[PDB]
RNA sequence: GAAUGUUACCGCAAUAGUAAUUGAACUUAGUACGAGAGGAACAGUUCAUUCGGAUAAUUGGUUUUUGCGGCUGUCUGAUCA
RNA sequence: AGGGAAUCUGAACGAGAUUCCCACUGUCCCUAUCUA
């Protein structure tokens, strides 16, 4: 699947994974038969253990073959990085070694069922049962080495990081102890170790940061002086649609001679000519003008204990990879200040009133003292909305008194009359 | 079913007794623990929910309440048990010298032939300075390590046709077992009110013999209700009052209206008297005694912590279907009718 | 949900089914001329309104109103 | 789930029962007892009415 | 998976084999039930959906574009007399219901007809492509 | 100006809650944080109103209004009703309009001087939205998306349109609303723009699930910073 | 709360009483009972049976044109609650009341004249 | 249900059975932890599922109250019954 | 004056058979009540 494999069902080391399958097989199915039995519910019970131990088996090496990424399958990049970290042919004789296990197991459970059918003891059929899952058992202890190596690659791959080759990448290079993993501590919020010896970082270290709504990835680098960890780098480098930052040390520190950089950036050129390369500085001065002979470089100087043109180089690495009627406000918002979090003097929030008051759905919300009336005394609202088949809204309204003042007139008007005799 | 309920068998008397009392604190003052009334009501109410937390804050909800009929309770005696090894054991009751004609009618099955000759030697036994009363008090305050009253109910001043009231034993929670028989002999021949036991926005679980279906056909066959249930966390909604009109009447709706629907209820009569009016569906049927205990223990959720905020008695004739609340609106919304004029 | 006027009911059973609201408007000449009948009162009026309320006998009671109409056409 | 007599929950339910949850019943026993007290005066005044 | 708050009990009208009416645009008319998500169990029990409940759903009479996948399908119109805690009992006209993706998200862009005032509380984005609300 | 929030785990702001230039209105949930989320933002300045329609909390999408008045639908009760009258200032008017539709917040889209509807609105409507919130009136379809508050964010500034919306419907309906509209997004690619975020002419709330290359558009369009 | 009209008879309808119907046109028909809402599904006209309301005033054996009838209106623009303003309407609901059973009541002794 | 003087009321409790169940929703949180993608838990509160004990305020159902009404036929020589 | 359409069987058939489409129902979800 996608970049990283973190999901795997764990690797039992071959001793402890018959422990599981045996004792599984012993604890889910029947145990106990009578030798006085009939013949064919004897044939039925042994019959049951030999294919539930075949399927427990193929289940647990199943979920080892479908859950290791498919290494010649996935994409360049990892199938290129699996292939440093670990020795890939041996990678493949491993899982080989599962697939051919599998149909090992598959062959000895369909085998001494067929076998099991024509049993003629409740001895013979034992003999057979004892038989079989011993044979699974003997397979099984032929996989000792594999699957101790198999624990080893699910640990390691479990934890390895999950770099994007289609999003803006760019690579950190130079010598090992420059001072690039200062610049990826002071660009992001990656904890890489600038200790003072030659290979501190081991792996390919991966920092997240955002510049002009994006995101973008810089990945830090062991350096190249071949190894394992060395090659890491270089396939890096190769692999990557990106732009690599090669770092040098203009100064006593390090431990190594800028000539030997200058020696190392033009060998490693032809892998990193397509790249569109920026170079950082951390008869002599005429050498770094022969590391300006290469087609596609550019050389800025900087330093990492101020915070501006750590950011700078940063800018200008962002702009190479692009290119590879009136409203209505209240005056009472205008003079509001802002909400700052951390401040001992502002206003109390809702929030703050539910805590101080205590609990969250505990505390129930006065929907009164916080609407405006003529009278603040009458703001505890009974209000009867109901009296005697009608309600009370229906017949609210301003000027009831002088309209019924006026149904007053209408009633004397009826009264004189002699309507009501 | 439920083997707990086991055997399912016909109870002993209609008047269930109430098998557990709640504990006792010897700091509290003196209360009762448990009440008797009636069981005879079921009505509609709405009211406006401030249950925070819910779907249903600052909103209103309709629900089903029963309305329990429950006459001020008359003390006629106390009882004190000691504790032993074999559980407890009652060593003196003590009654009332001058009791109803109603209770001296719950001593006898036929009343009309009887000479009426019950507590006649016991009110003469009485008939002096006390000097064997105060023994036996003596005899109750010494031993007996919990006080239970004896009361009964006033069954005339209900509707029902059966004139003969129940005794029960109610045991009291306040302590110093001193204050427990001295609030007894202060109660001899008095009363006590409902709201001097509950109030509002009070659990409680009423025990009541549940409503008899007869013969009935592992899944047993047998006898299928009768049995006598106790259901617990039923929330009073309201206390009320006889004398008191507008005992309908909420804090919303204000019409002069007692709860009783038009017609009184279906198979009992009105309410005259103090009532409980409990949210949803107590055990038993209409006319049915039933017992109200209070919680057992500190029962707090929010459930029974939050305020009842009361806005409609539905009083609508639940004999036929329901219309109308008052006699009033009836013939306010008809007009006027041919014998009326 | 659909709404025509009576008149152009008039001019067309099959109209009756998927409606909802015929309409009442008194600024058409030919309106005041219908509305001077024997018909066009008692209950006709909200018979107009409401025509899924109706039933049979009700439905009638404007399917003769019709050819009485169409005859002063 | 937990269940009815999960010891976390009875233990939870007793940090409750010793704050606002017994209180508020402590303070409605003690007006359910003081008109306990208020109905011997009531019934005592009845007794004046005919000692009159 | 995308309902809002909780949910209470609202008495049960549809059961698995039910042909209710589509109401979005989207291009189906109808749509069968197969399968009710989070339902009880009881033996011989059939699941039985309500108002605003995501049951499994297929198409039977619509476009054959929403036809050959089985999908979500939330019931906007329940026609049962369900309860309201405002007093009344309230039923429909005819059983209907919307289809959407498991997240919660319409694919209509437009609900025909009454939504139930359930059934838009507890989904929020079938209240934003609502109409008429009750 | 541009707050993100959530309301009980929710993106769709305009869902749950109703933002205008003289009030904002917000459902009574559990959780008081989307009300101190605005009071946090707007402060005592205008008044945020704990309120309800017809027992619902999906008032923002139930509701219209702007600076002038207010709109609630039949199913709003008399309690409800009074409620918002006392808690709203007497400078914005409250009525409660009969229609065959009731969503009047996907039925109503408006600022303080224009407004679209539904093509389907009934005639009284259309002559009380011009009398109580005083705004012209416009029987207008975006993209053939015939609910036009769901679709359509809009202010006095400028508004947002979802995606779909064609380069002549933009053109077409800026020249009927006279401000720039810009077809964007809102909650990671959610289409439902309306409700996805509350807007006015100082302040602009959106989902916690709205990525900033989206929030950038928001921020230009109705020009805050 | 609202006490409502029922959609046959115009009887009041108490919460928690009847059903209330939505078409698919949605509009509300509240009921007061059963007898009610299967008149209605009968698609029966209420005016002509006899026993509602809808019948008693176009018939005319009640009263439709008062002006005790014209504040019982469905009010719309909402008031501030002044404890005044509410005080007077518990008085003038009461009022208006008496006002309407002895109109009423006239109007059944016009409609009653020459029986005697 | 006889018996243990009769008869009545209030009780005690040996013993026997016993029951609750699981799911997620809001704060706690977009915090802990995290290159990122994501992403918890206790305390507080809110519902629901299954199971049980109930109950009929309302809704729906139900009708030899055959309660009232309508239709068809049929008899009193016709109406009404 | 109960449908309809195909097919297997001896173009309609025949209470031939099967399958599907449409309608209907306590067969069921899930029982409830009444009468004999």
């Amino acid at each position: 699947m996608q970049l990283s494999w973190k999901d795997i069902p764990t690797v039992a080391p071959a001793n402890d994974l018959l422990d599981i399958v045996l004792n599984r097989t012993q604890r889910k199915t029947p145990t106990v038969i009578r030798p006085g039995f009939k013949i064919t519910r004897i044939r039925a019970f042994y019959m049951r253990k030999v294919k539930y131990t075949g399927e427990g088996f193929v289940e647990k090496f199943e979920d080892i073959l479908k859950g290791f990424p498919n290494i010649n399958d996935v994409h360049p990049f990892h199938r290129d990085l699996m292939d440093t970290l670990y020795e890939k042919n041996h990678y493949k004789i491993s899982l080989a070694a599962i697939s051919r296990a599998k149909s090992l197991v598959e062959q000895v459970a369909r085998d001494y069922v067929r076998l099991l059918k024509f049993g003629q003891s409740l001895f013979q059929c034992k003999q057979l049962k004892r038989a079989a899952l011993g044979r699974m058992a003997t397979i099984v202890k032929k996989l000792r080495d594999p699957l101790a190596y198999l624990e080893q690659v699910r640990q390691h791959i479990g934890r390895l990081p999950s770099i994007d080759p289609n999003t803006r990448t760019l690579l950190i290079c130079g010598y090992p102890n420059v001072g690039k993993s200062s610049f990826l501590r002071c660009i992001t919020k990656s904890d890489v170790d600038v200790q003072p010896y030659a290979f501190t970082t081991k792996s390919l270290y991966v920092g997240h940061f955002d510049y002009k709504y994006l995101r973008f990835q810089a990945i830090d680098t062991p350096g190249i002086l071949m190894n394992n960890i060395e090659m890491q780098s270089i396939y890096a480098i190769a692999h990557l649609r990106s732009c690599v930052l090669y770092f040098m040390d203009l100064s006593e520190q390090c431990g190594f001679t800028i000539e030997a950089q200058v020696k190392l950036f033009h060998s490693i050129k032809p892998l990193f000519a397509n790249k569109s390369v920026m170079v950082v500085i951390n008869e002599r001065a005429q050498l770094l003008e022969s590391v300006k002979e290469v087609p596609g470089v550019e050389i800025m100087t900087s330093s990492c204990q101020l915070e501006e043109n750590v950011m700078e180089v940063r800018n200008k690495a962002c702009e190479k990879l692009l290119a590879s009627r009136t409203p209505f406000i209240p005056e009472s918002v205008k003079n509001l200040k802002k909400y700052d979090p951390e401040d001992p003097n502002r206003r109390k929030l809702a929030r703050d009133i539910e805590a101080e008051n205590g609990g969250a759905g505990v505390f129930n919300v006065n929907l009164k003292d916080k609407y405006l009336l003529e009278d603040d005394e009458w703001k505890n609202d009974i209000m009867p909305e109901i009296l005697d088949g009608k309600n009370v809204y229906d017949f609210l309204d301003p000027e009831i008194a002088a309209k019924l003042q006026a149904l007053e007139e209408e009633e004397e008007k009826l009264e004189n009359e002699g309507f009501y005799n | 079913g439920h083997l707990g309920f086991l055997p399912r068998k016909r109870a002993a008397s209609i008047r269930a007794r109430v098998k557990a009392f709640p504990k006792d604190d010897r700091s509290k003052p003196v209360a009762l623990t448990s009440f008797l009334g009636y069981k005879a009501g079921m009505t509609t109410i709405v009211r406006d929910l401030d249950r925070p937390g819910s779907k249903f804050h600052k909103r209103e909800v309709v629900e089903a309440v029963t309305v329990v009929d429950t006459p001020p309770v008359v003390v006629v005696g106390v009882v004190g048990y000691v504790e032993t090894p074999r559980g407890l054991r009652s060593l003196t009751t003590v009654w009332a010298e001058h009791l109803s004609d109603e209770v001296k009618r719950r001593f006898y099955k036929n009343w009309y032939k009887s000479k009426k000759k019950a507590f006649t030697k016991y009110s003469a036994k009485y008939a002096q300075d006390g000097a064997g009363i105060e023994r036996e008090l003596a005899r109750i305050k010494k031993y007996a390590s919990v006080v239970r009253v004896l009361v009964h109910t006033q069954i005339r001043k209900t509707p029902l046709a059966q004139k003969k009231a129940h005794l029960a034993e109610i045991q009291l929670n306040g302590g110093s077992i001193s204050e427990k028989v001295d609030w007894a002999r202060e109660h001899f021949e008095k009363t006590v009110a409902v709201d001097s036991v509950f109030e509002q926005n009070e659990m409680i679980d009423a025990i009541a013999v549940t409503k008899g279906h007869g013969f009935e056909g592992v899944a047993r066959a047998g006898q299928r209700g009768y049995h006598s249930r106790t259901s617990i966390n039923h929330k009073i909604y309201r206390v009320g009052k006889g004398d008191d009109e507008a005992n309908g009447a909420t804090s919303f709706d204000r019409t002069k209206k007692t709860i009783t629907p038009m017609g009184g209820f279906v198979h009992y009569g009105e309410i005259k008297n103090d009532f409980i009016m409990v949210k949803g569906c107590i055990p038993g049927n209409r006319k049915r005694i039933v017992t109200l205990r209070k919680s057992l223990y500190t029962n707090t959720s929010r459930k029974a912590l939050e305020e009842v905020s009361l806005k409609w008695i539905d009083t609508a004739s639940k004999f036929g279907k329901g219309r109308f609340q008052t006699p009033a609106e009836k013939h306010a919304f008809m007009g006027t009718l041919k014998k009326d004029l | 949900y659909h709404e025509t006027s009576i008149l152009d009911f008039v001019r067309t059973i099959s109209m009756l089914g998927e409606m909802n609201k015929f309409t009442i408007d008194e600024n058409d000449h030919e309106w005041k001329i219908l509305k001077k009948l024997k018909q066009t009162t008692d209950e006709f009026r909200s018979c107009i309104e409401d025509l899924k309320v109706l039933g049979k006998k009700d439905f009638k009671m404007i399917l003769r109103w019709r050819k009485i109409a169409r005859e002063i056409l | 789930a937990k269940s009815l007599r999960a010891s976390s929950h009875l233990n939870a339910k007793s940090v409750k029962r010793r704050g606002v949850f017994q209180k508020a019943v402590d303070a409605r026993e003690q007006r359910i007892s003081d008109k306990l007290k208020e109905d011997l005066l009531k019934q005592k005044l009845e007794d004046l009415k005919k000692k009159e | 998976n995308g309902a809002q708050g909780t949910k209470f009990r609202i008495s049960l009208g549809l059961p698995v084999g039910a042909i209710m009416n589509c109401a979005d645009n989207s291009g189906a008319r109808n749509l069968y039930i197969i399968a009710v998500k989070g339902s009880g169990s009881r033996l011989n029990r059939l699941p039985a959906a309500s108002l605003g409940d995501m049951v499994m759903a297929t198409v039977k009479k619509g476009k054959p574009e929403l036809r050959k996948k089985v999908m979500p399908a939330i019931v906007v119109r329940q026609a049962k007399s369900w309860r309201r805690r405002d007093g009344v009992f309230l039923y429909f006209e005819d059983n209907a219901g919307v289809i959407a993706n498991p997240k919660g998200e319409m694919k209509g862009s437009a609900i025909t007809g009454p939504v139930g005032k359930e059934c838009a509380d507890l989904w929020p984005r079938v209240a934003s492509n609502s109409g008429v609300v009750v | 100006m541009a707050t993100r929030t959530q309301f009980e785990n929710s993106n769709e702001i305009g869902v749950f809650s109703k933002l205008t230039n003289t009030y904002c209105l917000v459902a009574v949930g559990g959780s008081e944080n989307f009300y101190s989320a605005f009071e946090a933002e707007l402060g005592d300045a205008i008044p945020i109103v704990h309120t309800t329609i017809a027992g619902t909390r999906i008032i923002g999408r139930m509701t219209a209004g702007n600076r002038r008045g207010l709109l609630v639908p039949t199913q709003t009760t008399d309690q409800e009703l009074q409620h918002l009258r006392n808690s709203l200032p007497d400078s914005v008017k409250i009525q409660r309009v009969e229609e065959r539709l009731s969503a009047l917040g996907n039925v109503i889209c408006c600022n303080d001087y224009v407004a679209l509807v539904h093509p389907d609105i009934d005639r009284e409507t259309e002559e009380l939205i011009s009398d109580v919130l005083g705004v012209e009136v416009f029987r207008q379809t975006i993209s053939g998306n015939i609910l036009v508050g769901s679709y359509c964010s809009l202010s006095n500034q400028g508004g947002l349109v979802h995606p779909q919306t064609s380069v002549q419907d933009q053109e077409e309906l800026s020249s009927l609303l006279q401000v720039p509209l810009v077809a964007g997004t809102v909650n990671r690619g959610s289409s439902v723009v309306g409700a996805g975020m509350v807007v006015n002419d100082y302040l602009a709330v959106t989902g916690l699930d709205t990525t900033a290359p989206e929030l950038s558009v928001i921020e230009s369009i109705f020009r805050l910073q | 709360m609202r006490i409502y009209q029922c959609h046959f008879c115009s009887s009041p309808c108490y919460p928690g009483h009847g059903i209330m119907f939505v078409r698919n046109d949605a509009k509300e028909f509240r009921f007061c009972r059963s007898k009610c809402h299967k008149a209605f599904k009968q698609r029966r006209n209420p005016r002509k049976l006899k026993w509602t309301k809808a019948f008693r005033k176009a018939a005319g054996k009640e009263l439709a044109v008062d002006s005790t009838l014209t504040f019982a209106q469905r009010r719309n623009v909402p008031v501030r609650y002044n404890r005044e303003l509410v005080a007077t309407t518990l008085k003038a609901m009461a009022r208006i009341e008496e006002i309407r059973q002895k109109r009423e009541r006239a109007f059944y002794k016009n409609r009653m004249r020459g029986n005697k």
